[PDB]
């Protein structure tokens, strides 16, 4: 390969032999594109004029009143589509086009990646196919309807647990037989190389913009940047540009569900076991026998049963620290931001907020300059937090 | 040396190998053990056995359901090795190959999985989601425990791949007749690959994917392959006859007898 | 008064004597604020760092393929809150604060103005009271819940038709008895002076930004700018900076409902009768007796039964032209933008799009440089266009 | 000259004026005509009559419901003028004032509305949503048809306003005792305004808003006002006795007799 497929022990290319040329093709295209100023100018144009880049960096004065913490929120909730996912899909769509591909295959759990893939394909003239577990489709009619309105074909998968896991299975099954005309638009910074690297590079704007913005407004780098971790894309997008700034802490928040001790959570990085699945060697939600399990969280978007290999690596060497936040903890952060700042955060993003809130509240007198990545809008969750 | 011996024997007889596939524990343990004995009695030259996995990403609907049915029965990898030991205690010479997904062999440590295979009498292991690029540890562990590491040769393999597959594999070379997943649904010329593999002294080739009729096995032998593997066509007979175990066995017999006859 | 309360024959200050000092107070505060660089810098900061200004100007290549029309969309759908309304409420909240006021009174029909008023008050520490007709509250539980989550008190009005009209009544009734501590945050460019002037000035960014953006990208001013007209705020915000550019056409689109000829519409400017109501002399939905009527449209947000006085004036002198678009026409534009551009427009905004689409389709060979003001996001309408 | 004559008469008698308010057509036309005759017979010095409007923004719940009840009966502005003509044909000297909202008088042309008032015998018109700043056309039209244009003097009126109200108004000056809307719910010192208006030769003042008890009318007279207006207290009696028209009239009688006695 042209690039290293591993981040220490994690990563790799664990896919059937038949799919190897597809991965080697994608890697070469990515390396070329990254060197191509024309591709770069095209990506920048769509990001700016279509998606709404650069996104705001908002100071939250009300929330921190009475403490020595200064909190800012990177406004990815203001990106077209209402989530950070949009950045990624635009670049991957241009990559598909650069390869002479005319079809897009995509997986989705909560529906967000599907909506993002459907909009990128509509705009760029690609035929989009989306796989969604039958359980998720039933539970996600608004997003399925959005995907369909956007011209995408939505296909329910009834195999296994009929959820994300299984949708991810069907997508690769399809891809192994259609890679010659279709490109698989993977939804997170996980899966077989070159996906973890590609998604990071197409999500990098986030931290790059956050750096310039904080330098302008505070004349200093942040003490720590915090992000929720479902599969790892919004988190790595935030972290990347700060990795070499050793004084800047990198904190990833995994869903604790009803509590780690109950077993009802979605935190494989800190509480699962290393396994090999989804074309990757990484920490996983797994039975003692090695049967793949489901992740649980009040937030549907944090249900990927594993985690990006770069995170597992950043953790092992001590560069980044990972923690968890329970459903109730995230509900509280959600409620709090609504009332004090007038911003409705996605329940996914609320896990990151909840942790910055703990950091503040636990040590009110500590001088701290914090940045939370508000990865998405919460209009989506109004009914969930309602009942 | 089970595959080695088998192939020499079929060569002496100018015959091709017929290798059926079934999921261990489908539809139940006792019925599965019964299905396997019927398969052998009807003429199977070797066996390809899948252990139930939750996420079989290289398999079409038919085999996806076989795993589901085994799960419904409660079959676990531990019960599988017990099943495997008894199958060998009953049949001393038939080559037995396992179809595995990576997590199940890495789960308790790679070395320990191959040690268990040896103890039970397994002859080969094919890990569906481990390409040659990622095979080193599986290859090494298999060889260390006298287990044949099976590699897949895509219908579009370049010279470098052919050379790699030939050098690394043992037992038999898995010749894919098609792109995609397992399924008798889609059928989908391998002369060049078959000749090139022979050139590089690769293990004898067994053609797999889409083989569901006797004409297909004779064609495989004619092209230069040492035999053919058939899975979905086999599992479909089980699916069809779930409410009549007796009917199942009788129907399985006719099919593998027909399939085996075509390799002669 | 310091400023002219009329736009030709339209406008005025038709409120009970008791409320006159409140209007004269507001006017003075506005004149001062407009002169105050400190107020200006504060407004600019909130607009940029909190709301997401400047919003994108997106070129729609797919939609115009095969014609000689070039179409751009001013992306107000990307503003915090998902609608243009946010600009307005932030300025009015700062005005309330400049006056030493600590309470906010607000009216809402579809719920958007209420959500915008609730978020501005949460952020700026104001106690928010919102009036909503009982019919609208029943029909708008998601927005009522959003308002409540944001700390606002929601009060159902059961009088009259129990809709916008009646909510507007209750708000003034409240204000006539509480003007000393509370400020009435009116939701559109209508009502008694100084509201039509204030809302325009606090919505002006829209056209000002559109001008610079089109000049940069096309090196020319647009041939016409198009906007839907419910009460008139998004439209006048777009028009204002172009009024003195005589070569630039100004087109306002009113809802035609089931068709003008059926009487089931919301187009008072072109098909109603001049009356005096809501503290204003303006065209109105009215019976022959002079009893105030309701406006009808598939889009709930285009239900204000009258129209801003500046629009009535711009029409009378021929500076701006007003047209209408039916429910089915707007549904089609909605569907079309989703499939060809990957953008889900508010059904309100879809009336403006539908007209630019007619302009194109009717004369495909006419060279035309058009700008549609996409006043809001359409996630809101997915269920409506679903059934 | 009806108000002029009435005030001279009450002055000669050292009495204050008691003026009740009701909505024309509440709860029905025939019952409304009946309510009005009872009001006069019990001692009302003058009348303040509201014509049903869809959006009465200066009125609290009680009067809001009066409009709703009249609407339920189907009363229209045309039927109101018919009602008004008969009330005058029955009572030649009692001053009659209309409570109007702007759209109803502007609707068919301002001049034509005041012409109709004259024809029917109306004495004054108060347009609740037209401040002095916007009054020119209404003032001019009223004067042209011998109708008194009534202006509201807020409890916090500055000198300029007092001077304006005094110069423009006729019939009576509407002295607001409170901020807010109509309602006997809230009660809420006007000596300064009353004296200043007298200084500027304004039309005699009638205090309105919140007046619901006899002590309130005596206090109004004591402060220097020429009388008091009572609406919600009156309409509440109608609301209460809807199922018993006979009970209604009897109850209305006792209240206005009590209220009128307090002005003496
Ligand atoms: O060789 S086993 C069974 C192959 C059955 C092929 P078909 O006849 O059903 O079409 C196997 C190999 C590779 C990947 C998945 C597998 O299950
Ligand atoms: O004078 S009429 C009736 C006033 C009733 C006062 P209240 O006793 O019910 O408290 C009137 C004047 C101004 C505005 C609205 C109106 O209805
Ligand atoms: C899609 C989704 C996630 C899950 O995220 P990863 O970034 O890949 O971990 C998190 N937040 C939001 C708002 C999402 O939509
Ligand atoms: C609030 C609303 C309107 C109605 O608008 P005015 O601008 O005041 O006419 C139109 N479009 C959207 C998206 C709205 O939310
Ligand atoms: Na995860
Ligand atoms: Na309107």
């Amino acid at each position: 390969t042209l690039l290293n497929p591993y981040f220490g022990e994690f990563g790799g290319m664990y896919v059937p032999q038949i799919l190897m040329p597809a991965l080697n093709q994608l890697e070469e295209a990515f390396v070329r594109a990254q060197k191509d100023p024309e591709f770069q100018a095209q990506f920048a144009d769509l990001l700016k004029n279509y998606a709404g880049r650069p996104t705001a960096l908002t100071k939250c004065q009300n929330i921190t009143a009475g403490t020595r913490t200064t909190l800012y929120l990177k406004r990815e909730d203001l990106l077209h589509g209402g989530a950070h996912k949009t950045n990624q899909v635009l670049g991957q769509a241009l990559l598909a086009k650069r390869m002479g591909k005319s079809e897009i295959i995509a997986e989705t759990g909560a529906g967000q990646h599907g909506v993002a893939s459907a909009l990128a394909s509509a705009l760029l003239g690609l035929k989009c196919r989306i796989y969604m577990g039958a359980k998720d489709v039933e539970r996600q009619s608004p997003n399925v309807f959005r995907m369909r309105l956007m011209g995408a074909e939505v296909i329910p998968v009834h195999s296994g647990s009929a959820t994300l896991k299984d949708a991810c299975n069907e997508a690769l099954r399809d891809w192994s037989g259609s890679y010659e005309t279709a490109h698989y638009m993977l939804g997170t910074a996980a899966g077989p190389h070159p996906y973890p690297t590609i998604v990071r590079e197409f999500q990098r704007m986030i931290g790059e913009e956050t750096k310039a913005q904080i330098l302008d407004k505070e004349g200093r780098l942040p003490d720590a940047v915090i992000a929720c971790v479902g599969g790892g894309s919004n988190a790595i997008g935030m972290f990347a540009d700060f990795i070499n700034d050793t004084s800047v802490g990198l904190i990833g928040v995994e869903p604790g569900g009803h509590g780690i001790e109950t077993g009802e959570h979605g935190a494989p990085l800190k509480h699962g076991r290393v396994g090999i699945y989804f074309g990757m060697k990484a920490p996983m939600m797994q039975t003692a026998d090695g049967q793949i399990e489901e992740s649980y969280s009040i937030s549907a978007g944090l249900d990927f049963p594993s985690v990006g290999p770069q995170h597992a690596y950043l953790n092992s060497i001590g560069r980044a620290d990972y923690v968890s936040i329970t459903d109730d903890e995230a509900l509280e952060a959600f409620k709090t931001l609504c009332r004090h700042e007038g911003i409705i955060p996605a329940l996914e993003s609320s896990h990151a907020l909840a942790h910055a809130l703990k950091m503040m509240r636990e040590q009110p007198e500590k001088e701290q300059l914090l940045v939370v990545n508000l990865s998405g809008r919460g209009d989506k969750d109004i009914f969930t937090v309602h009942d | 040396e089970r595959y080695e011996n088998l192939f020499a024997q079929l060569n002496d007889r100018r015959e091709g190998a017929f290798v059926p596939f079934v999921t261990l524990g489908d539809p139940g343990i006792e019925q599965s053990l019964k299905i396997i004995d019927t398969l052998i009695d009807a003429g199977a030259d070797a066996l390809e056995l899948g252990v139930p996995f939750s996420d079989p990403l290289a398999d079409g609907p038919t085999i996806q359901n076989a795993n589901l049915r085994a799960f419904a029965a409660g079959v676990t990898p531990a019960q599988c090795f017990e099943m495997l030991a008894l199958i060998r205690e009953k049949h001393p010479t038939i080559p037995i190959g396992l179809l595995m997904y990576a997590n199940l062999v890495f789960n308790n440590g790679i070395d320990a999985f191959y040690a268990r295979c040896e103890q039970v009498g397994v002859d080969s292991v094919l890990v569906a989601d481990v390409p040659v690029e990622e095979s080193a540890p599986f290859r090494q562990a298999a060889l260390r425990h006298n287990i044949a590491p099976i590699f897949i040769c895509p219908p579009n393999a370049d010279d470098d791949l052919l050379r790699q597959v030939a050098s690394y594999g043992r037992g038999y070379t898995y010749l894919l007749s098609r792109s995609g997943v397992t399924g008798a649904e889609n059928r989908g010329p391998l002369h060049h690959l078959i000749e090139k593999l022979k050139e590089y002294h690769a293990a004898p080739a067994l053609q797999g994917f889409g083989i569901s009729s006797p004409e297909q096995v004779s064609a495989a032998v004619r092209a230069g392959a040492a035999g053919a593997i058939s899975g979905s066509a086999i599992v479909k007979i089980i699916e069809k006859n779930l409410a009549s175990p007796k009917q199942m066995l009788a129907e399985l017999r006719s099919f593998v007898s027909a399939m085996k006859a075509a390799s002669r």
